[PDB]
């Protein structure tokens, strides 16, 4: 079995709705539930923890006086079951804030880190769904990194674009530079295939 | 983009 976390931006701008139909927080919870139901129909025995980031409360171990704000576990690592369905489905609306991606990942890793102690997994993965809009800090980045290659995780990264031009802002634009030191860093020059759309989400995240 | 300071948890040193 592997262990993996799904990590989802749903700040104020994932809201905004000028690519067809649905936003990108529409299209990022329309991927988390079919790959879910994939799991939970195929009993497949691997085990999905789910963090958001952007949310209007904060709910999370590392949070304490103007850290770690605006940052929700909504599901530990466990089974996938239906409950987990309907709360996706109701109860996750987008947020009226925005958080720090850099953050969302260190709650994300040390969700990882305190519940697979003593448990054997094939492997370990996150996976962050994001716009990149969201300022951040890179404070402590270097620690990150080095703490993904001693516990081996895999890291994957979706974005509703491709990487005519898009339109993307400065602040997106440093963050789709700082993917691709984060992924060179940890699988060099095939590193950088690991960042994907979310068109292609859904299969990538299942290989 | 910022560099305002972050703790990260202890185990991570």
């Amino acid at each position: 079995k592997s262990a993996v976390v799904l990590c989802m931006d749903v700040g104020l701008a994932m809201s905004h709705s000028n690519q067809g139909k649905e936003s990108p927080f529409e299209q990022a919870k329309k991927v988390m539930m079919l790959f879910l139901q994939r799991q939970v129909f195929a009993e497949s025995k691997d085990e999905i923890a789910v963090v958001l980031y952007g949310t209007d409360t904060t709910d999370n171990a590392l949070a304490r006086e103007d850290q770690y704000e605006n940052i929700s576990v909504h599901r530990h690592l466990m089974l996938p079951d239906f409950d987990l369905l309907e709360q996706i489905e109701n109860v996750v609306e987008p947020g009226s804030v925005q958080a720090d991606f850099l953050d969302a990942l260190i709650v994300s890793m040390d969700l990882l880190q305190k519940e697979t102690l003593g448990k054997k997994y094939t492997r370990l993965h996150i996976a962050v769904f994001s716009d990149l809009s969201s300022p951040f800090s890179v404070d402590q980045l270097e620690v990150i990194i080095a703490n993904l290659k001693k516990a081996e995780i895999t890291l994957q990264f979706f974005l509703p674009f491709s990487v005519p031009g898009k339109g993307l802002s400065d602040q997106q634009k440093e963050g789709i530079e700082m993917v691709r030191k984060i992924m060179f860093s940890l699988d060099g020059e095939e590193g950088l295939s690991e960042v994907f759309t979310f068109r292609d989400s859904l299969e990538r995240l299942s290989i | 983009t910022t560099a305002q300071q972050r703790k990260c948890p202890e185990w991570m040193n």
